[PDB]
RNA sequence: GAUGUUAGGAGGGCAAAUCCGCCGAAUUUAAGCAUAUAAUUAAGCGGAAGAAAAGAAAAUAACUAUGAUUCCUUUAGUAACGGCGAGUGAACAAGGACCAGCUCAAACGGUUAAUCCUUCGUUUGGUGCAAACCUUUCGACGGAAUUGUCGUUGAAUUAUUCCA
RNA sequence: ACAGGUUGAUAUUCCUGUGCCAAUAGUAUUAUGAGUUAGAUGGUAACAUAUAUAUAAAUGAACUCCUUUACAUAGGCUUUAC
C-alpha cells in the first residue's frame, strides 16, 4: 500500500504531451558557457535549482513549474506539488530526470521553471499551463 | 642431528666462529667464552 | 526554502507518506552490507545543517549497528568479585550507539579519511542504521579552502575515537555545561586528577 | 593495463649487485687444494656464499682460461662457499694454476 | 695512490675502466694473501679504500647528471623529492595555511591592530 | 553498485612521561562482613601532540550585579553524601596568572554559479657556488559543482572618513 | 643409479667404468622408417603385431566414463632369493 503524497509522483504527463512541453521549453535553455565568455568578452531563460525554485514557487515568480517524475530521495521533491497548488501555479510531473538535466546543461537536474516566454508564444505557454 | 635448515647451520658456524680465542697480537697493546659441553648453546 | 520543508515533512515522521518511507528505506538497509559508501547525502537537509559541505572530497557511509545491552564480557557467565559487581545481564556501555558506529566506519575501515559527524537516518529492532560523513585531508579541495580547512591538520585524525564528535561531546557530558554538569568539563579524569592533587611549595 | 606516468623511483649508482670479481673470492691452498689440483686435475676456489653454479662457471671463464666440466659447491661452517670447478680437457689444469698460483 | 678531485673531471667511460681495473688489481692482492705470501699484505687497505673513492665519484656524477636531467617538471621520481619528515610531509604548505575567507581579509584590512602611545 | 598491477595520493607499525576515548578488578578499610570502602585506581584495549583537553553562555547570581576557556591562590575538610558507620565530599563569589575571538547552518543575491579542482602550460621576482628553494599573473583543455558551490550577514540611501 | 677403486679426515656425491631419468623453443635443412595415389595389418578366439646407431611412428577435438595411484586382521600352504 502506497500514501497518496507519494501516489501522485506516479501519474506523469503523457508521453507525447511531455514531449511537447520539453520541446517547448528547448529554446530558453540558459545562457551556456561559452556564450557567457563570449557575451563577457563584447562588453528569457529557464530557472533550475531546488531552493531556487521553491523561492520562485513562493513569491510568486513562477508561472509554469516542470518537476522531475523520479529523484532518489523523495523527499526533496514532496513538498512540490503540494506547495504549487497552495500558492496557486500550474504544475507538472515529467517522466524523464536525466532529460530536465540536459535541457539545464546539467547531468540531472530536479526541477525547472519559467517565469516568463516571448509574447509571440504567450499563448502556446498559455495552453500547456491550462493541461497543467 | 646429521640434518639442518640453512639458517640453522649458519648460525652454528657463526657460534663456532665466536669461540675463537683473542689474537695474540692484541694482548700486546678473555672473559665471556662458549664451551660446548656444559654450556649448551640452546638456539 | 526548500531544505526547511524537508526538515518538517522529517520531523513528523508518524504521519504515513513519512512512516512508509521509513520502513521502504529501512528494509533496503536490511539488504546492504554493514558499512559502505552511498552516492549523495540520503537526508540533504540532516547532513547539510550538519557538518557536510558538498564540493570535492567530502563522503557518506552508511552504517549499521546492534541494539539494546553489549551484556558484561566475563567468561562463562560468572564473575567472580564481590556480589555489586556480579551482576552479568543488565550492565550499559557508556558510549552512546551512534558513537560505536561512527566508530566502526572510523577505525580500519575508511581509515584514510577523517570522520567529521552523523545523523540519524532509520531504525529497526535488531539495527539501528546511521549515516557518518567523513572528509579526506590528503585531497586539494580541502587544503586549499580557508573554510573547514583545519581538518587537515595532523592534530584532528581520530575524532571519533577520542570522543571528538558531537555523540563524543555528548557522552562525556560536555553538551551542557552550567552548575549541572560540574566536574566533566576539562575532562573527567583531568578535573578528578586536579581535585586529587596534593600540593606544597618549597617553604611550605 | 600500467602506465606510470614518470617513474616511481630511481636507481642512480653503479650497480650494487656481486660482481665476477668478488664472486670468486680466491684459490684455495690447503694441502687437499693442492692434491686434487695434482692429480685429477680439478681446481679448488673459495667463493662468496650467495654464489650459484652457472655464475660460478661463467666466472671462471672469464677470469681465466678455464673451461669447466662440471662444478660441485658446498657452504662451510664458517660462511665461506667451497666450489670444486673440474676442468675440461681444452686445456691442462697444472699450467694454468701455476699461472694463477 | 689517487685523490677524488683529480677524478672528478674525467669522463664516465674512463672512470669506469679505471674502477674496473682497481677491481682486477684488489683480486691479485687477495689471490696473494691466500698464498702463503705476507709481502704484499699490507698494500691492499690503500687499493681498497682508492676502489671507494672512485665508486663515490661515479655515483655522485650520475646523481647530479639525473638531477640535472629532471628540471622542472612537478612530477621527479619520488626519491628526488623531499627527505624531510613524513609528519612534514603529510602537513600543509605555508601559503595554504596562512590563506583567509575574504570577509575576515576585509576585516584585517579596514581594522588593522596598531601601534600606539600614551600620556 | 561492481570491475581495473588504470592516473595521482592516504592509512597500517614502533615510541608513552605528560595527553585523549573506552573497558575494568581485587587485595584493602570497616578491628568480622553483605551496603559502603579500596577506586570512576591497577591491569586490558584503542588514539594524539610539543604540549593535548577546553573554549566564546540552553553560565552564575538575586547584587550597586557579574560575564569564553585553562591554571594558580581560595572557598573547604564546608554545603553535602554515607550500615548517617567506616569514611567520603563539591560549587558560587573573592585575590591573581593569562587575557582573543570566531563560522557554518538559517535569511538575503538568478538579464544568467559570481565557485572549486587535476593535467597542460606561461611570467614579475628574489635568494644560492651549484643543488635547490622561495615569491608571481596569466591563459587553455578536462572534470567537479544547482540532490547547492560562492558572495552577503536585514535592505536600500545620505553626508563624512578610510582601506586595498 | 649401480659396481669397483680412492683420502689424514667425504663418498650410491670424488675417480674409473657402465647406465638411467627428466627436460630438449622457433625456423630451415638433412638422414630414419610409416601411411597415401582423410586415419596400417595379423589371429576362429582369448589376443598378437613397428627390433629403425633408437621398438620412434598405428588421425583424433569438445564433452564423458573408468582404472592405476590405494591400503585391515588371522591362519596355513607354496615358490624364489639370501
Amino acid at each position: 500500500k502506497v500514501p497518496p503524497s507519494i501516489n501522485q509522483f506516479n501519474h506523469t504527463l503523457p508521453k507525447s504531451q511531455t514531449q511537447d512541453l520539453l520541446n517547448f521549453l528547448k529554446a530558453y535553455k540558459p545562457e551556456s558557457k561559452t556564450d557567457k565568455k563570449q557575451r563577457l568578452l563584447n562588453k528569457l531563460f529557464l530557472k533550475y535549482g531546488i531552493n531556487h525554485i521553491t523561492k520562485l514557487v513562493e513569491n510568486k515568480k513562477a508561472n509554469l513549474v516542470v518537476i522531475a517524475n523520479d529523484v532518489s530521495p523523495i523527499e526533496l521533491v514532496l513538498f512540490l506539488p503540494a506547495l504549487c497548488r497552495l500558492k496557486e501555479v500550474p504544475y507538472c510531473i515529467v517522466k524523464d530526470k536525466a532529460t530536465l538535466g540536459k535541457l539545464v546543461h546539467k547531468k540531472t537536474a530536479t526541477a525547472v521553471c519559467l517565469e516568463s516566454v516571448k509574447k509571440e508564444d504567450q499563448e502556446k505557454l498559455d495552453y500547456f499551463a491550462k493541461v497543467c | 642431528g646429521s640434518i639442518k635448515r640453512f639458517r640453522l647451520k649458519q648460525r652454528l658456524g657463526k657460534c663456532r666462529r665466536q669461540n675463537r680465542p683473542v689474537p695474540h697480537w692484541y694482548r700486546l697493546k678473555n672473559t665471556k667464552r662458549r664451551h660446548w659441553r656444559r654450556t649448551k648453546l640452546g638456539l | 526554502g526548500a531544505y526547511k520543508y524537508i526538515q518538517e515533512i522529517w520531523k513528523k515522521k508518524q504521519s504515513d507518506a513519512m512512516h512508509f518511507l521509513l520502513r521502504v528505506r529501512t528494509w533496503e538497509y536490511r539488504q546492504l552490507p554493514v558499512v559502505h559508501r552511498v552516492s549523495k547525502p540520503s537526508r540533504p537537509d540532516k547532513a547539510r545543517r550538519l557538518g557536510y559541505k558538498a564540493i570535492q572530497g567530502f563522503v557518506i557511509y552508511r552504517v549499521r549497528v546492534r541494539r539494546g545491552d553489549r551484556k558484561k564480557r566475563v567468561k562463562k557467565g560468572i564473575v567472580h568479585g564481590k556480589p555489586k559487581h556480579q551482576g552479568v545481564h543488565k550492565q550499559k556501555s557508556t558510549r552512546n550507539l551512534k558513537s560505536v558506529a561512527e566508530g566502526k566506519v572510523g577505525k580500519s575501515i575508511c581509515g584514510n579519511l577523517r570522520v567529521l559527524n552523523s545523523y540519524w537516518v532509520g531504525q529497526d529492532a535488531v539495527y539501528k542504521y546511521y549515516e557518518v560523513i567523513l572528509v579526506d585531508p590528503n585531497h586539494n579541495a580541502v587544503r586549499n579552502n580557508p573554510k573547514i580547512n583545519w581538518i587537515c591538520n595532523p592534530v584532528h585524525k581520530h575524532r571519533e575515537l577520542r570522543g571528538l564528535t558531537s555523540a563524543g561531546k555528548k557522552y562525556r557530558g560536555l553538551r551542557v555545561k552550567g552548575h549541572l554538569s560540574a566536574k566533566s568539563r576539562p575532562s573527567i579524569r583531568a578535573n578528578w586528577k586536579r581535585r586529587q592533587l596534593i600540593k606544597l611549595r618549597k617553604c611550605r | 593495463a600500467r602506465n606510470p606516468k614518470c617513474p616511481r623511483i630511481v636507481k642512480s649508482c653503479h650497480s650494487k649487485t656481486l660482481d665476477k670479481y668478488g664472486l670468486i673470492k680466491y684459490p684455495l691452498t690447503s694441502e687437499k687444494a693442492m692434491k686434487k689440483i695434482e692429480e685429477i686435475n680439478t681446481l679448488v676456489f673459495m667463493c662468496d656464499k650467495r654464489a650459484n653454479k652457472k655464475n660460478i662457471k661463467k666466472s671462471v671463464k672469464n677470469l681465466f682460461g678455464i673451461e669447466c666440466d662440471k662444478v660441485n659447491v658446498l657452504n662451510t661452517l664458517n660462511g665461506d662457499k667451497k666450489a670444486y670447478v673440474r676442468l675440461s680437457g681444452e686445456h691442462d689444469a697444472l699450467e694454468v694454476a701455476n699461472k694463477i698460483g | 695512490n689517487v685523490k677524488a678531485y683529480e677524478l672528478r673531471t674525467l669522463k664516465k667511460k674512463e672512470l669506469l675502466d679505471k674502477l674496473d681495473e682497481l677491481k682486477k688489481e684488489l683480486s691479485g692482492l687477495r689471490i696473494s694473501k691466500a698464498l702463503g705470501n705476507s709481502a704484499k699484505n699490507s698494500k691492499i687497505h690503500g687499493v681498497r679504500k682508492n676502489v671507494a673513492r672512485v665508486l663515490t665519484v661515479y655515483n655522485q656524477k650520475r646523481k647530479m647528471e639525473l638531477r640535472q636531467l629532471y628540471k622542472n617538471k612537478k612530477f621527479k621520481p619520488y626519491n628526488l623529492r623531499k627527505k624531510l619528515t613524513k609528519n612534514k610531509r603529510l602537513q600543509l604548505s605555508p601559503k595554504q595555511k596562512a590563506a583567509m575567507t575574504l570577509r575576515q581579509k576585509k576585516k584585517v584590512q579596514n581594522f588593522p591592530q596598531r601601534k600606539y602611545l600614551v600620556v
